[PDB]
């Protein structure tokens, strides 16, 4: 790896010498991609290969990044840096590497300049430091600790927290790149206010995470009560809260797992209750994807384990039900050219694309990985979401003009999610619909699968049909419907009333998905 | 000529976990005595004579296989070369009923005991009835393996072992100098029954000074702070030695004890790839001891100076080095005490697995010294079992599912497979399987690919297939496994073929429990991805369980297919000047060159009663004489063990001498030993010598018993180099000869009994060279036998029997249920039954009476 590092030093002096007072320019440009491609590709070189010199050579490559300090270019040289940011992830006798100590300067240089350039002046911005997103990511692959894990950089949160409020200034340059700096407390030990304020013991002894077994928790206690206290409508009162809330919530999860387990559930339910702010249809399109992608992790915050999520799902479903009347505006414009369609096209597009970006992801993240188990175990786990929430799928299944929403997926970077919206719920919404385990619904579904109107299907649903033939229903059906039915429900209208939903699903959703 | 059937009982063998064997090193005196008592009320069970035999097996018999075996049924003791037995008046080894003389010639009657003693310095087993000695022993047998005490039995028998450790009350006094499960039994485990299957260098001076001085200060400080005060009395229990004073007055051998230990330590460390030099070199001299109260400075006067490492760990890299050093120290301790010195005094056990607790105690004892030395500144750096449903239950179309549970988290594979699953191939290495191995979280089809998360303990996994859209889906505890690319079990476009079949495979020491859906309650989850997706539990609508065929390991014989890739045989017709010949060929290319492959002929050569008494091997004159001879019936198969040397090879010819019939094995390339072998030869590979044992050692009082014969000659073959002596590439014509009778001749006239008078050799289509396949298929029986103190007494009450075919040509039994997928012997047996019905024609009752011998009324009712 070191055979090609010599060429780097020869060009930095000549570049300034020729201008301020060539083949060398390309002789540095060419090795960039060549080294970066293999360095990023062979990430499995770390553990089974290069047992001791991997750290030193990666550290030498990192120390080569000091060229950015000397030669600050508005034009990016990403061809090397984009792939060289991924070499950071790639026994007490490790004194060979010396930039283990220069790590302090490497960390301090990026964040120290924000105070200098708080004025941010006509066009000048934080492009020099904006690249720290890749470097700040240290979740798992930790080779060396050297006690220089969070002692110094913890002092730089307050510079970032200074721009928490809007303060009637121009919007934050890198609110997203501010959050990456907060690791989930993976520094193997931590205690607040000892290194931040007490310098008397910092140089002497690091006694932390063991003596303060109950004093380590001092930041989350103040960071948990307040954001839950704010529940205002507009996104202004949370000016940097979307960029500042995910990391404390993530950090407390791993800490004290063997001892303190209630913190995770407390934070999860606190955020679930806070989601009532997001519950409304459209308030800030910028905040919708950021908060969803920042921390879509649920540990013990599902409907079944937490009855509070059962109530929250009721509010979510109530919000979802408005979508039918919301999309009825499309039929209003399509009703024989009642009015000009231009004024309604944009409204329909927004009301179809923006609201669905959050709610569907929320359940599919980890809620649909836990609710169907309880739903299969008993019919009463989510009977409310079983007998309801099917109307949301109908609006997207019909009105094919709404397929244009794929423009919303286009900006992410066609297997559109529209078909997959009830895919996770395809075993939960219609499981408690009709003849839970009886197989008697086959005849009704076949009869209703004629592209019939809703009213006509409802009229035909009054006939009722059953089958006790010596068919396959000997021992799967009628032998596990009964034990699974804690309270045997005998209501033809109530069962066919969910049966037409399955029939419409057959007629529209997967029938088109196969063609699509 | 035909396949005969009868009712056969299930013979079951059991064996305690007592390891006895011979090797260069640990022996445990190699001599062991054993006692067992029998209690039964079934001297003649309703089926047939009961089975009860006692003896030893060298951990390779693999006898207990419920069903047919090499003879008639899976006999457990004394019906092969790998076991020895005694049943009251008998000496069984390889289906031979060798009789013995002893007072009270009765079988193992109830309320009786038998004693078995084994000497290993001289290989010998002797048996003794309750009170009287027995006039027969086994000797001169191979020792390559661990000899295990075994007993075979049938139903209706209670049997109690005698250990002597806690409740073994030996009704017969132990013989002079045999360990009764006393010295070393289960040293690292418990006992339980288990069925089978002037100017010195400065660096050296510095290291010696450091280590020696520090440890010598250590023992003193450790004892004197533990409280080892100056006692006046001389105690041996606590072993307090008042005369034992500081290092200076240590005995004379202490100098060599100190020198040699460090010398071996440095010699071993030199081969560990260390790096000499200065790393810290600070704690030795620049050590700054923290403020310690003088309370620790007790009246000894010697200052304790331990390095403060209450929170600092040196390295896990030194863990392997310390483990190796501890292993070497354990070996030298074994040398001192038992395993290498074999001291006879009074404990311990073999050094390989003596005791985990003792090993870790020694490791802890020797680890802290190295830790302190380094902290001062010198910092330094056998197969797989396959199970499947039979071809009858092949699924052709639909959506199906079955569950599996992995008790362990080792090597397992579960999935679907084509019905013609060829054995000897790992699952997923060909088109014939679609399997999942969660040990690393991988899918297997024509190779391995990453798929899904690895297992945990139990971790019920469900497997489903949908032939309608040609898909295979794997679920884990109610959630579908996901691929790396986010696909939903990407197995698009799988050909229907000849249906599909469930398949499981377990490695060594792995336990799995799979449910095909016979009863839906046994399905662990079956509530998420199987109910409303329409998937059918595999064996759902059935009143009987599934046969569940499995993979055998015993290497039975099979003919070489004509379509073999690189093993092609030939059948040249006999010319005017030469008889018919059988040449082989091999692909002398980048193809495989496997080990010497054993080839066998189709028909056997039974011997009357003698009448030949010997066999002669020769090129053109007398070769190695005294070829092993037997002289009884002993069906014999022509054999040939050759190695692919590239090009061509043997030519199992068929010659005919002037007045004798010699079989010839022409050769041209290189050395390949070619002489016939027994019909029961089913060994492994990688071995040429020491595969014959069990010479009968019955004698008389004054050493005048003339009933010694080197029987059990399984490998009745010679070796090549005995014949020639040269360095060239000539042709060799080995012409063994065994048969010779009155000709007033060839090999062909001694095997068909229809051309015995014909002198002309013949090669009819019945003749075909065979070869032993390492693995075949077998059928798991639908039922098994039912089978805890005072020597772990065990009882078997419920009777169980079976009916099975027997092939006269190979003298081997086979469960008749196998015909269901054999599909050819089934047709032959059906036509045989039709022939019986025909020959017992209308109104012909004498033939019916005759057939009433070939078949029985109980057999027909069964």
């Amino acid at each position: 790896a070191f055979g090609f590092l010599q060429q780097l030093l020869r060009w930095m002096d000549i570049s300034q010498e020729f201008i301020a007072h060539i083949k060398f320019f390309a002789k540095i440009l060419l090795p960039l991609i060549n080294q970066y491609f293999t360095n990023h590709c062979l990430y499995f070189l770390s553990t089974p290969a290069k047992v001791l010199g991997s750290g030193g050579h990666a550290s030498n490559k990192e120390k080569e990044m000091i060229t950015s300090l000397f030669c600050k270019l508005a034009a990016l040289v990403r061809h090397r840096v984009s792939l060289f940011g991924t070499d950071a992830p790639a026994v007490a006798l490790l004194p060979v590497l010396t930039t283990l100590f220069q790590h302090i300067a490497q960390h301090q240089f990026g964040d120290d300049v924000i105070l200098d350039d708080v004025q941010v002046c006509s066009i000048y911005s934080l492009g020099t430091t904006k690249n720290t997103y890749v470097e700040k990511l240290r979740p798992a692959l930790g080779e060396c600790l050297a006690r220089l894990a969070a002692a110094m950089p913890v002092a730089f949160l307050e510079p970032q927290l200074n721009e928490y409020n809007a303060c009637s200034v121009y919007t934050t340059k890198s609110p997203r790149e501010r959050a990456i700096l907060g690791l989930p407390n993976s520094v193997e030990e931590m205690c607040p206010d000892i290194p931040v304020l007490d310098r008397l013991m910092a140089d002497i002894g690091a006694r932390y995470t063991e003596m303060p077994h109950v004093i380590e928790i001092t930041l989350p206690m103040l960071c948990s009560y307040l954001p839950r206290w704010w529940e205002r409508g507009p996104e202004a009162p949370p000016p940097a809260l979307p960029a500042g809330a995910p990391p404390p919530c993530t950090a407390v999860t791993s800490d004290h797992l063997n001892s303190l387990l209630g913190n995770i559930l407390r934070i999860i339910v606190n955020n679930l209750g806070i989601d009532e702010a997001t519950w409304m249809k459209r308030l800030a399109v910028f905040a919708q994807p950021i908060v969803s992608r920042a921390r879509p992790e649920l540990l013990h915050s599902h409907f079944i384990p937490t009855i509070g999520r059962l109530r929250k799902r009721a509010g979510k479903v109530v919000a979802e039900e408005e979508q039918l009347r919301l999309e009825a505006k499309a039929e209003a414009e399509e009703g024989e050219l009642l009015v000009r369609d231009e004024f309604s096209v944009l409204c329909r597009d927004l009301y179809a694309l923006y609201p669905l970006l959050i709610r569907y992801v929320d359940n599919n993240r980890a809620h649909w990985l836990t609710e169907p188990n309880a739903n299969a175990e008993e019919l009463f786990r989510m009977v409310g979401e079983i007998f309801i929430y099917w109307s949301k799928s109908h609006n997207f299944k019909r009105e094919e003009q709404n397929f244009v929403v794929q423009n919303e997926i286009n900006n992410m970077s066609v297997a559109t999610l529209k078909k997959m919206l009830p895919i996770g719920l395809n075993m939960c919404a219609p499981t408690d619909q009709d003849l839970i385990m009886l197989a008697k619904t086959r005849y009704a579904l076949k009869d209703t699968d004629e592209e019939v109107r809703e009213f006509l299907q409802n009229n035909l649903h009054l006939q009722g049909k059953v089958e006790g033939s010596p068919s396959l229903r000997w021992q799967m059906a009628l032998y596990r419907g009964l034990p699974g039915r804690e309270e045997d429900a005998d209501d033809p209208e109530k069962i066919v009333r969910r049966v037409q939903e399955v029939s419409a699903v057959l007629y529209h959703l997967e029938q088109t998905e196969h063609p699509y | 000529l035909l396949l005969q059937t009868n009712l056969i009982n299930y013979v079951t063998s059991i064996r305690p976990n007592i390891f006895v064997g011979r090797a260069e090193g640990s022996t445990q005196y190699g001599k062991w005595y054993f006692e067992v008592m029998v209690d039964e009320v079934v001297p003649f069970l309703t089926a047939q004579a009961t089975h009860l035999r006692v003896g030893w097996a060298l951990t390779e018999g693999y006898s207990p296989y419920p069903g047919g075996g090499e003879g008639w049924g899976g006999n457990g003791v004394g019906d092969d070369l790998y076991s020895y037995g005694f049943d009251g008046l008998h000496l069984w080894t390889g289906h031979v009923a060798r009789p013995v003389t002893s007072p009270g010639q009765h079988l193992l009657a109830p309320e009786d005991v038998v004693s078995c003693c084994l000497d290993l310095s001289v290989p010998s087993i002797s048996f003794r009835i309750n009170g009287c000695p027995v006039q027969g022993v086994f000797e001169a047998f191979n020792l390559d393996g661990l000899f295990f005490p075994v007993v075979s039995f049938s139903a209706g028998v209670k049997v109690r072992f005698l250990l002597g450790g806690r409740h073994g009350e030996f009704k017969f006094l132990p013989p002079p100098g045999y360990a009764p499960c006393h010295e070393a039994v289960l040293p690292r485990e418990r006992l339980r029954l288990e069925p089978i299957k002037i100017v010195l260098p400065p660096h050296l001076e510095r290291i010696r000074e450091k280590l020696a001085e520090n440890i010598h200060e250590l023992w003193a400080l450790t004892r004197i702070e533990q409280g080892w005060t100056y006692g006046p009395v001389r105690d041996d229990n606590k072993r307090l030695h008042p005369c034992l004073v500081n290092f200076h007055s240590l005995p004379e051998p202490e100098r060599n004890y100190n020198l040699q230990m460090s010398g071996e330590t440095l010699k071993t460390l030199l081969a560990l790839g260390c790096h000499v030099g200065m790393a810290d070199e600070k704690a030795e001299d620049n050590l700054k001891k923290t403020k310690l109260p003088k309370t620790y400075m007790m009246s000894n006067g010697y200052k304790p100076a331990p390095l403060d490492l209450s929170h600092v760990r040196l390295t896990p890299a030194q863990t392997t080095l310390v483990d190796r050093l501890a292993e070497n120290g354990h070996n030298v301790w074994a040398r001192d005490r038992v395993a290498q010195g074999w001291s006879y005094s009074a404990r311990l056990v073999p050094y390989r697995l003596l005791d985990e607790a003792t090993k870790r105690s020694n490791r802890d004892s020797l680890c802290q010294a190295v830790r302190t030395l380094l902290g001062y500144g010198y910092n330094i750096e056998d197969r797989v079992r396959i199970f499947r449903a039979e071809k009858s239950y092949t699924v052709q179309s639909g959506r199906w599912y079955f569950e599996f549970e992995a008790v362990t988290t080792g090597e397992m594979r579960v999935g679907w497979a084509r019905p013609e699953l060829r054995p000897d191939v790992e699952l997923g290495a060909d088109e014939l399987a679609y399997v999942f191995n969660g040990h690393r979280g991988q899918r297997w089809h024509l190779g391995s690919e990453p798929f899904g998360r690895p297992w945990q303990s139990g971790d019920v996994v469900g497997c489903m297939i949908d032939l309608t859209e040609n898909t295979i889906i794997f679920t884990l505890n109610g959630e579908v496994l996901m691929s790396d690319s986010g696909s939903e079990t990407a197995f698009r476009e799988i050909e229907i073929g000849d249906g599909f079949l469930p398949v499981c495979s377990l490695g060594p020491g792995q336990v799995g429990h799979l449910n095909l859906g016979q009863d839906v309650s046994s399905l662990r989850f079956f509530a998420i991805c199987g109910l409303q997706e329409g998937f059918e539990p595999f064996a759902i609508n059935m009143q009987r369980p599934v046969t569940t065929w499995f993979s055998k390991s015993l290497p039975q014989f099979e003919p070489v297919p004509p379509e073999h890739p690189h093993y092609e045989v030939a059948r040249m017709d006999g010319t005017v000047d030469t008889p018919p010949c059988l040449r082989l060929a091999h692909r002398t290319w980048g193809s495989q060159n496997s080990l010497v492959e054993m080839l066998f002929l189709r028909l056997s050569l039974p011997v009357q009663f003698t009448t030949t008494y010997y066999y002669s091997v020769r090129v053109f004159a007398g070769q190695e004489p005294s070829c092993v001879w037997v002289g009884w019936v002993t069906p014999d198969y022509h054999q040939h063990d050759m190695n692919f040397d590239l090009s061509k090879v043997r030519a199992v010819t068929v010659t005919m001498g002037d007045e004798q019939g010699n079989v010839h094995s022409s050769l041209k390339c290189s050395n390949c030993y070619m002489v016939w072998g027994g019909d029961f030869v089913s060994p492994g590979q990688q071995g040429r010598i020491s595969h014959t044992d069990l010479v009968i050692g019955c004698l008389v009082d004054l050493a005048t018993g003339l009933m010694t014969f080197t029987a059990n000659g399984k490998e009745s073959n010679t070796f090549f180099q005995v014949e020639p002596n040269t360095k060239l590439f000539p042709a060799v014509f080995v012409l063994p000869t065994h048969q010779n009778v009155i000709q007033f001749m060839p090999l062909s006239a001694a095997m068909f009994l229809s051309e015995r008078k014909n002198p002309a050799p013949q090669c009819p289509p019945r003749l075909e060279v065979q070869m032993l396949m390492p693995v075949s298929w077998s059928r798991m029986p639908n039922h098994f036998l039912q089978v805890e103190r005072l020597g772990w007494a065990v009882q078997c009450q419920d009777p169980l029997t079976m009916m099975a075919l027997h092939i006269p040509e190979e003298n081997r039994c086979m469960d008749i249920l196998e015909l269901s997928e054999r599909l050819d012997l089934q047709r032959f047996h059906s036509h045989t039954l039709r022939l019986y019905r025909a020959v017992c024609a209308l109104g012909n009752n004498r033939v019916a009476h005759a057939l009433c011998s070939h078949v029985d009324q109980a057999q027909l009712l069964h």
